[PDB]
């Protein structure tokens, strides 16, 4: 009891967002708070910022 | 008090340079070094690559024949080219290569005003013997990093994220100056990283200006 | 793109003279930490005053 199926494929690109769960391979868990702008990153003397 | 100015520009490399204030006193060192970092990594006018057309690939996700990688690891080696225009503030890069080789930027059909201060810069490697990539580069200057899903035509213009930061890496350090007779004088040593679009020297001096308007909120020019 | 939004006083809370609350609503993102720590440290490390530094 069909005529035609269409099968629609969408690829969406999600980008990385406050309260994205991201996690490290230690059980550290955690989400994504604030996508803090890189001039208020900690930086070391050599002025990369983490 | 005393003034700072441009008593060097140590251009140590292509890309990054070393620029020196001399007259600073107590405080001044670190305000000033640390106000012209923030300053440089929040806005700096950029000229990065906001929109490719590619002569016949759909869109983002599909892959033409004859190329080394995916389409989307070009458009994504395309963001990473570093390009600087003088006249127009917008400006459509051309870029037509066939034969085996890779696709440095070197071979972008540029104009007058727009140059590539990274020729070496791959973007894709063609593979088969008859393959060619015929892509159309929309390069447009801005400020600060806009990505392509919050901004604002053809199913075939592919959006590329914007990341209009010529500044990547801007590090400052206070140290005594050498004066002839004076004491408690810092010297700011400014170690900012460039892509190679920005003159660290007017890149400095914007920066000024920048923070002197915003200043002006509380003190007449 | 040199163009930048240059803040405009809203309202600044006079309290008793010897205290104020300035503020700015505008301004840009980011430039408002760079704006208060530049002012803080250049009112609070170097202002010509007069204060008292030896008493005998």
């Amino acid at each position: 009891g069909v005529l035609k199926i269409v099968k629609v494929y969408l690829a969406v690109k999600r980008r990385i967002q406050p309260g994205d769960k991201m996690a490290g391979r230690h059980g550290n868990k955690g989400v994504i708070s604030k996508i803090n702008p890189i001039e208020d990153m900690p930086y070391d003397e050599n002025g990369t910022p983490v | 008090f005393l003034k700072p100015r441009l008593v060097d520009i140590e251009q140590v490399s292509s890309t990054h340079a070393k620029v020196t204030l001399e007259p600073l006193e107590r405080g001044f060192g670190h305000t000033l070094g640390n106000a012209l970092r923030r300053i440089l990594l929040s806005s700096m006018p950029g000229c990065a690559v906001t929109e490719v057309e590619i002569d016949g690939v759909l869109h983002e996700y599909s892959t033409k024949e004859g190329v080394q990688e995916d389409i989307l690891e070009i458009l994504l080696n395309l963001k990473g080219l570093a390009v600087r225009v003088q006249g127009k503030d917008e400006v459509i890069l051309t870029l037509n290569k066939s034969g085996i080789g890779p696709v440095t930027a070197a071979d972008i059909t540029h104009d007058g005003d727009v140059e590539i201060v990274k020729p070496q810069h791959v973007i894709c490697h063609l593979t088969d013997e008859n393959a060619s990539i015929s892509m159309r580069i929309k390069v447009q200057r801005g400020r600060g990093y806009v990505p392509a899903s919050t901004r604002i035509r053809p199913i075939g213009r592919l959006l590329v994220d914007a990341c209009y930061s010529p500044v990547e890496r801007i590090a400052y350090n206070v140290e005594a100056a050498r004066v002839e007779q004076r004491t408690d004088l810092d010297k700011l040593v400014i170690e900012m990283e460039t892509n190679g679009t920005i003159d660290p020297e007017e890149a400095i001096r914007r920066a000024a200006t920048i923070l002197a308007e915003q200043l002006e909120a509380f003190v007449d020019l | 793109v040199t163009e930048f939004l240059k803040p405009r006083l809203v309202d600044i809370e006079q309290v008793s003279s010897t205290h104020a609350k300035v503020t700015l609503e505008p301004l840009e993102r980011g430039f408002g930490h760079t704006l208060g720590n530049a002012l803080r440290r250049i009112l609070l490390s170097s202002m010509p005053g007069c204060a008292v530094t030896e008493v005998e």
